[PDB]
RNA sequence: GUAAAUUUAACUGUUAGUCCAAAGAGGAACAGCUCUUUGGACACUAGGAAAAAACCUUGUAGAGAGAGUAAAAAAUUUAACA
């Protein structure tokens, strides 16, 4: 009954070892979210806007002031996707 | 009534943790085996998906599955386009499951194969060694040796 | 890797993590009695030669 | 074929729709669709993990 | 001033408390002295750093063999505060020729003369 | 996984609400879990690079306190920028004016002296009192636990437990008390 | 056929996510009913 | 870190000083063929080849020094018994 | 136990030296003070002590998105009386 983690919130995690005891096993299977862990489904300017935003999305203003020609040309326009 | 080392409860009568007590040794050898051989069963009825792998190769560690690219910083004295069988593996894991070494796994266990297709000279990577106020400087650049491999397929056997 | 293992299966370093605190109850069990006991079950260490 | 995955090629329209459709091919009840946990509802950045459940 | 510092010969001469210690039976005394060095070189006269250079052991976490003998023992004695000493001690009878190159070195100091490189 | 690559993407560099309630706690561990909460030390993904924080709620800061005589030991100094404009105040006085005050500038010294650490200061949020705005307590996710166990008063404990607890010595007869 | 420059890193995977990418709900558990901290339904 | 625990047991406190995580090969061909020594392998073996014929060098010497002292013993009781038989 | 040493042939440059530890001298048993002797560092890289020349770890050089270690984080609260 002894258990060394709750498994109750990602997997059910049990160890094990061969008998020989040189290589340890485990079983993990996701747990499985009940339905009762659940819930039903149902102009301006510079200085208004900059700011309004930013209470939005919860930053600081500096951000988004624009920045000059010399970053905006430096600015990679191919940049290389990974998988 | 008391033994004579027992104290009431305090908040340093005990330790702040909780007591815990370790199962008994005899069914839990039953348990180790008896997970071990669902988890055989389960690999020889092929209910297992990808499996990853670990290697040790070159004095330094990888994360790698099946059909990933990997790099290595020297040469291994290999024609392009041969296939290699890796021996050492810290652990490869399934879906549902993992199989960790004591450090690595056997080698009738697992068969990690992979294919060299491509070697380079390192780009030029520049060095200067320079002190202040005393003329010392110096350059040097390097293209040291480098090979891609890639890790075709793995598998894993029944024996466990 | 153990960093990396973390990222993309944590149901693996959950066995990790389940894998180190059992070694750390069965550390203690050994700090209690050293030897005149069974030895941990994982504490048991394979020997090369 | 190996790195796109299958939606990223072989779009769809519908696709509960579709899900609905294969379901009862397969033999099952209507799914609900269930918001399992939320973050930043308010938040302009809202996030919600909706899951499928049958029976 | 400092100088080079004589040690009194009395120190080094074993307790019974010291040989229930560290487990080296007086009688049957081993042979060689396993040395590997720690502390740096440098900060250090120039006597004792030639020393150790005589002695070869410049390179830090390298086990090297020297005598137990009188003689060479005076060398790492005057810089014994730079080495670690641990003896030589081996169950498997000294190399043969056979197996001169399957040998390996333990942390107990040990030397097996067979190294098949797999466990039991 | 199985997950498309922008929804996948999205909820693991996604910003989560946490919230404490800070009574009969000290400002400091309350700062020290809730700073590397801030940056997202706790995510495994973390990068400085990439601005992974999450937010901060507290609850009670005017009910904190600390160990030791620190209420007037410990003194919050400033400058103006005029002459004689240095002054100093005590962590009593200083809570009397403001109560959201100890935490917030406690909190700045934790966290790094970036740029990003004014960013990460507004993100937190802290309330004198147990009521929030609907808005800000609607989108929550998970209150992590206090550091510190908060000791029993004598009306607190209940008549089993010092029944349980054995009386240590005989008090003679002839006392006034 | 590809030029020699820096590589960002020393590897490719293409489906490096097995067991599911880390999201900051999995190593948590739910609540009953559904609900958030402090609220009554 | 476990440096301390690793030779407790007798192992190295750095895992790539020598054991079974560095000494096996590395990589073998496909087909089961064994691959060729690695250059820090054979090295490694010189050097503990070099250091087992300087230990058996060492060693030698030390015994025909112990039993060249008791030869020269052996002479010296033997002159003494010359001495009084003269 | 080690491999350097003496001599020969031909030159150059250093010959304006600060600090630590110790034995001393002058001075105030003053100086980041001055003058000698033994040793070390610095005027050669790197890590730590906050930044640090001289303190503490560490030398023979490279690539690495490998690992184990070295030195390495200040402790203190004080006074009753027939
Ligand atoms: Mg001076
Ligand atoms: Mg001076
Ligand atoms: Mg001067
Ligand atoms: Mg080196």
């Amino acid at each position: 009954t002894y258990s060394p983690l709750p498994d109750d919130y990602n997997c059910n995690v049990e160890l094990a070892l061969t008998s020989d005891g040189r290589t340890i096993v485990c079983y993990h299977p996701s747990v499985d979210i009940p339905y009762e862990h659940t819930k039903p489904i149902p102009h301006l300017e510079e200085g208004p806007m900059i700011e309004q935003l930013s209470k939005m999305f919860f930053t600081t203003k500096h951000r988004w002031y624009p920045h000059g020609r010399y970053h905006r040309c430096r600015k990679n326009l191919n940049p290389p996707k990974d998988r | 009534s008391y033994l004579p080392g027992y104290v009431p409860k305090t908040s340093l009568s005990s330790p702040p943790w909780p007591e815990v007590v370790l199962p008994d040794p005899v069914e839990e050898t039953r348990h180790h085996a008896e997970v071990v051989k669902k988890v055989n069963e389960m690999i020889v009825t092929g209910q297992y998906g990808r499996l990853f792998a670990v290697v040790h190769f070159a004095s330094r560690q990888w994360k790698v599955t099946s059909e990933d690219l990997i790099l290595i910083g020297n040469e291994l004295d290999l024609a392009c386009g041969e296939r290699i069988r890796l021996e050492k593996v810290l652990l490869v894991g399934a879906d549902n499951f993992t199989l960790l070494g004591k450090p690595l796994l056997g080698k009738d266990l697992v068969r990690v194969e992979a294919t060299v297709i491509e070697k380079t000279e390192s780009w030029p990577r520049i060095i200067m060694r320079f002190r202040k106020r005393k003329n010392f400087k110096k350059k040097r650049i390097v293209t040291t040796p480098q090979t891609v491999l890639r890790i075709n397929s793995i598998e894993i056997a029944p024996c466990l | 890797v153990l960093a990396d293992l973390a990222i993309y299966e944590p149901k693996t370093f959950k066995s990790l993590a389940a894998l180190a605190s059992r070694r750390r109850h069965e550390g203690f069990a050994a700090a209690l009695g050293d030897g005149k006991e069974p030895e941990g079950i994982f504490s048991r260490v394979v020997q090369y030669h | 074929m190996t790195g796109k995955e299958l939606f990223e090629m072989w779009k769809i329209i519908n696709p509960m729709g579709l899900l609905v459709e294969e379901l009862k091919k397969r033999n099952v009840s209507a799914p609900e669709s269930r918001l399992t946990r939320q973050s930043g509802g308010t938040t302009a950045l809202p996030l919600y993990f909706v899951g499928l459940y049958c029976d | 001033k400092f100088t080079r510092s004589r040690i009194p010969e009395k120190v080094f001469q074993a307790s019974p408390e010291d040989h229930e210690k560290y487990g080296g039976d007086p009688q049957n005394p081993h042979k060689l002295h396993i040395v590997t060095r720690i502390k740096s070189t440098r900060r250090r006269p120039y006597w004792e750093k030639d020393i150790i250079k005589m002695l070869g052991l410049e390179k830090a976490h390298t086990p090297q063999v020297h005598k137990n003998i009188p003689s060479v023992n005076a060398k790492l004695k005057v810089v014994k505060h730079l080495i670690r000493i641990k003896p030589l001690k081996l169950p498997q009878g000294l190399p043969a020729e056979e197996n001169m190159s399957n040998t390996c070195l333990k942390s107990t100091g040990e030397l097996v003369v067979q190294w098949h490189l797999k466990p039991v | 996984s199985s997950f498309s690559r922008a929804p996948q993407q999205w909820a693991t560099f996604a910003r989560i609400w946490y919230l404490l309630d800070g009574k009969m706690q000290p400002p400091g561990k309350l700062a020290a879990m809730a700073s590397i909460r801030l940056q997202g030390l706790h995510k495994p993904v973390y990068h400085a690079l990439s601005d992974c924080g999450d937010h901060v709620v507290i609850m009670n800061t005017r009910h904190i306190a600390f160990s030791g005589n620190k209420w007037e030991q410990k003194v919050y100094s400033s400058h103006t920028g005029y002459p004689g404009g240095f002054r100093q105040v005590t962590a009593a006085q200083l809570h009397l004016r403001d109560p959201v005050a100890i935490v917030k500038l406690a909190i700045y010294g934790m966290l790094p002296k970036n740029l990003h650490r004014r960013t990460m200061m507004e993100r937190l949020h802290l309330f004198p009192d147990e009521y929030i705005p609907e808005d800000i307590l609607k989108n929550l996710v998970e209150e992590l636990p206090q550091p510190r166990k908060i000791p029993k008063r004598l009306d607190e404990y209940t008549q089993e437990e010092i029944d349980a607890f054995p009386r240590l010595w005989t008090p003679p007869e002839d006392y006034r008390l | 056929g590809l030029d020699v420059i820096r590589i960002r890193k020393p590897f490719h995977t293409d489906n490096p996510s097995i067991q599911g990418q880390w999201h900051p709900f999995t190593n948590k558990p739910t609540t009953f009913r559904g609900l958030r901290p402090r609220e009554v339904q | 870190a476990g440096g301390q625990w690793r030779l407790q047991q007798g192992l190295a406190a750095n895992p790539s000083g020598y054991g079974p995580l560095t000494e096996l090969p590395d990589w073998s061909y496909a087909d089961g063929r064994p691959a060729p020594p690695m250059k820090g392998q054979l090295r490694r073996k010189a050097e503990r080849e070099t250091f087992a014929r300087r230990v058996v060098l060492l060693s030698q010497e030390m015994d025909a020094g112990l039993q060249a002292w008791q030869l020269r013993q052996q002479k010296l009781q033997e002159e003494q018994r010359k001495q009084e038989n003269a």
